[PDB]
């Protein structure tokens, strides 16, 4: 051993279907200029 | 009255172009549902580009890039019709030329192309686009450093394919400065920006810690919206995802008294980031680990193992399992671990865990055994006490039953442990 623990981002955090539906809380990618 | 505006547009009067440019705006402006499917039937788009070169007047452009805008606001097959119709290097321009309005209106369109797929992400900054965008965030008006800033946003987002890190580095300074605003809304997208920089290799980590951004992120997780902390906890964890050195930038800048806080969030999402953050403190070295220790982390850990939600109890796992493999160098952090009950809930894990866990818990499982054998010989004794609470636990016949898993690597392991220790 002797190997590393560390885990970036998409290996870890670990997954569902769901959190990286709602955790794709992210400013909306696209918006329309209103009055 | 489609046919009569789109007439009105062709005009060669000047004040019937901007009239007309002016209804269509309005149209696709309003609040229900605008036929953007209908103007672009009328094959109006690329009269509205032309509205937008450099001798066309101010208002003219402003008004056909407000169009352009939410055109590209809709579909990809939508936003296509406006790229195809090469409004992006016009936008761009304007970015240079235009007065504050036409620049605010520019780089919303730029932001609604950019966002639309990876592709579309990249030909925006093809067209070079960074530098006078970058320009924009010397203007004091919020209205255009938060459109700007959601923009850079989304030149800096996606992973499939990470965007050209020679362009999106750049924006880091300008970043860096953007996380010390006091509206709320730049906060937010500056902290998105950031955390999708940090996500990378070792140069990409060592370029955000490079503009003394990690002392403010660290500040930014006792923001009080979780809006601001997520997406800053996020960057974060991002950071301690990198070597030893890079990570105790973050601890000097006291990530461990911040995390304490954010492990009884409410947020589930920010109660798992934290718990992954740590397991990449505690994937350190002694000093990291022994840090996290003396941060009076590990009681809240091994709670969040014991009774947190699956996702987040596997983070914890992690957390808990990488620093018993200090325990080889110093035998005290696992007696700490150990007296803070952390045998029980790693044990009872090996059930309902899947194979990747199951792995982890094992490994931590035989850091503590091999701690206990060791405590054994330096202190004459008859018997590994570490291995009783084990036994105690129904860890012994959880980890015996593990050698019946398909995978190999498990069962070495779990063959390995029982011969050894029982």
């Amino acid at each position: 051993l002797g190997s590393t623990n560390k885990r970036k981002r998409e290996q870890i955090s670990t997954d569902n279907e769901a959190k990286m539906q709602i955790q794709e809380e992210k400013s909306p990618k696209k918006k329309r200029k209103k009055r | 009255e489609l046919p009569q505006m789109t007439q009105q547009l062709n005009s060669d009067d000047m004040q019937e172009q901007l009239s007309a440019t002016v209804k269509f705006r309005q149209i696709l402006s309003r609040e229900h549902r605008p036929p953007i499917d209908v103007v672009i039937q009328a094959g109006v788009v690329p009269r509205l580009v032309e509205f937008m070169r450099e001798n066309q007047p101010e208002m003219l452009q402003l008004e056909a890039a407000w169009a352009l805008t939410n055109i590209a606001s809709g579909t990809s097959a939508q936003t296509k019709v406006v790229v195809d119709a090469d409004a992006v290097p016009l936008f761009i321009q304007l970015l240079y030329t235009g007065s504050v309005e036409v620049k605010e209106q520019a780089i919303w369109a730029l932001g609604n192309v950019a966002g639309d797929s990876t592709d579309y992400r990249d030909y925006v900054l093809q067209c070079n686009a960074m530098e006078p965008i970058l320009g924009l965030f010397n203007s004091n008006k919020p209205s255009l450093i938060r459109t700007a800033t959601w923009t850079l946003s989304n030149l800096c987002r996606g992973k499939k394919p990470q965007p050209d890190w020679s362009v999106v580095s750049q924006a880091l300074p300008t970043l860096a400065k953007l996380i010390y605003s006091m509206d709320t809304e730049t906060l937010v997208d500056a902290c998105w920006a950031i955390s999708y920089l940090s996500d990378g290799p070792q140069e990409a980590i060592q370029a955000v810690i490079d503009v003394r951004i990690p002392k403010r992120l660290v500040e930014l997780l006792s923001h009080e919206s979780t809006l601001v902390q997520t997406p800053a906890l996020r960057a974060v964890g991002n950071i301690v995802t990198g070597n030893d050195l890079q990570t105790q930038v973050v601890i000097n800048a006291g990530v461990l008294p911040a995390l304490r806080l954010l492990l009884s969030s409410p947020k589930e999402n920010i109660k798992k980031e934290a718990c992954w953050t740590i397991s990449n403190i505690t994937a350190g070295n002694t000093e990291q680990i022994q840090a996290v220790i003396d941060a009076n982390l590990i009681p809240p850990l091994v709670k969040l193992l014991e009774v947190a939600e699956y996702k987040t109890k596997k983070e914890a796992c992690w957390a808990i399992s990488n620093a018993s493999s200090g325990g080889l160098q110093r035998p005290d952090i696992i007696r700490y671990l150990v007296s803070q009950g952390c045998i029980k809930p790693l044990c009872d894990l090996l059930e309902i865990a899947d194979n990747r866990i199951i792995e982890v818990t094992l490994d931590a499982l035989e850091n503590i055994l091999k701690m206990g054998e060791a405590d054994k010989e330096a202190r004459g004794l008859n018997i590994n006490e570490n291995a009783d609470f084990i036994e105690k636990a129904g860890g012994m016949e959880k980890i015996f039953n593990c050698q019946q898993n398909e995978n190999d690597k498990i069962y070495e392991k779990a063959y390995k442990i029982i011969e050894t220790y029982f």
